[PDB]
RNA sequence: CCAAAGGCUCUUUUCAGAGCCACCCA
């Protein structure tokens, strides 16, 4: 079973948001994997600590195409 | 603002830094080297957020632990009694111990200290046969502040390791004395708390000694010790710019958090509390 | 699979900041 919640989801993609929003996000999918950092999966069941842990070593990730 | 957008930068830039290269940064701009890499990388990242940055903060901190009969093994349902009541004053400008208040206290129950409680804390049965009771050492304790002028003329706050010297021994010391809990003392500031959300490492005041490469100077369960060496590590947690805050209550003889969210919380002068 | 994860909560300081609970107090 999976994420139903809609204020979980709702407070998941915000947080992808702003991710998807900085311009390393853009300049990655312009040129682009194993190592390609990999969006977190909202439905997926996961706890506080593990969804906020994915989606900070997410955003650390996409700035490859930064400092 | 702008500028904090550089900080978070730096922050994370900081992040990935190795022990010795934090090390490295925070001789080199002559800062304390010694912890353990999260107490470094809070303590770096405050040095710049401060440079890159350029009261209503407490005058004083009184740091307060008590020492209370107790019994081998440690039993949950135990009634401890107060015997040893210790004020350290840590004047949060000049960052030092300004002055110091101890007295032992002569449980009315307990009255003989088992012998565990003997070699733990060191307080002998002389020495709390010849004290004084609760209430007279916390009349005698209240004065000393008012002679210090606290709560009037200067903003303070009390500070303990842990929950416990407020929710636990003094509520039940007050229960057992028979007198109604002191309002000055219903907040408070725990430390253990407080290092643990700033440099993000349980808790003993020998492991927050450790963690940050400092060695503790007095005998152990020695309430005034003990107390001199929290204010040892508060001192050291201002300099790394912490802005530690009254974050506990007692509401309803009830342990409660204190917001972060709310304005810096100011504690009443002291006032012996009445009887019943 | 992997990866993540003590249970939770807030904020665009989000490459980041903050907090509650649990654990700890003689």
């Amino acid at each position: 079973d999976f994420e139903t919640d809609e204020s979980v989801l709702m407070r998941r993609q915000k947080q992808i948001n702003y991710g998807k929003n900085t311009i390393a996000y853009d300049r990655y999918i312009k040129e682009v994997p194993g190592i390609h950092p990999k969006t977190p999966n909202k439905f997926k069941k996961y706890s506080r600590r593990s969804w906020d842990q994915q989606i900070k070593l997410w955003k650390v990730a996409l700035h490859f195409w930064d400092p | 603002d702008p500028v904090y957008k550089e900080i978070a930068i730096t922050n994370g830039c900081i992040n990935r830094m190795s022990k010795e290269e934090l090390r490295a940064k925070l001789s080199e701009f002559k800062l304390e080297t010694r912890g353990v890499k999260d107490v470094l990388k809070k303590r770096l990242k405050n040095y710049y957020k401060k440079q890159k940055l350029m009261d209503s903060y407490y005058d004083y901190i009184c740091i307060i632990d008590f020492e209370a009969t107790c019994e081998e093994g440690n039993p949950p349902e135990f009634v401890h009694e107060i015997i040893e009541f210790p004020v350290v004053l840590l004047n949060t400008h000049t960052l030092e111990i300004e002055d110091t208040f101890q007295q032992y206290v002569r449980p009315e129950i307990n009255t003989q200290l088992s012998d565990f409680c003997i070699s733990l804390t060191g307080i002998t049965q002389d020495q709390v046969d010849r004290a004084d009771t609760f209430p007279q050492v916390l009349k005698k304790v209240i004065d000393w502040m008012k002679l210090k002028e606290l709560g009037t003329k200067y903003k303070y706050s009390l500070l303990t390791d842990g929950s416990w010297d407020m929710s636990k021994f003094l509520n039940i010391q007050c229960q057992l004395s028979r007198l109604k809990y002191p309002p000055f003392a219903k907040k408070w500031i725990n430390i253990r708390k407080s290092y643990g959300n700033f440099y993000k490492v349980q808790t003993k005041l020998t492991i927050m000694l450790e963690k940050l490469g400092m060695d503790y100077d007095g005998r152990p369960h020695c309430g005034l010790d003990d107390s001199k060496n929290i204010a040892r590590i508060a001192v050291r947690m201002l300099q790394d710019g912490c802005e530690l805050r009254i974050n506990e209550k007692m509401h309803a003889g009830q342990l409660m958090s204190v917001s972060s969210s709310l304005p810096i919380e100011g504690t009443p002068p002291p006032q012996m509390p009445h009887f019943r």
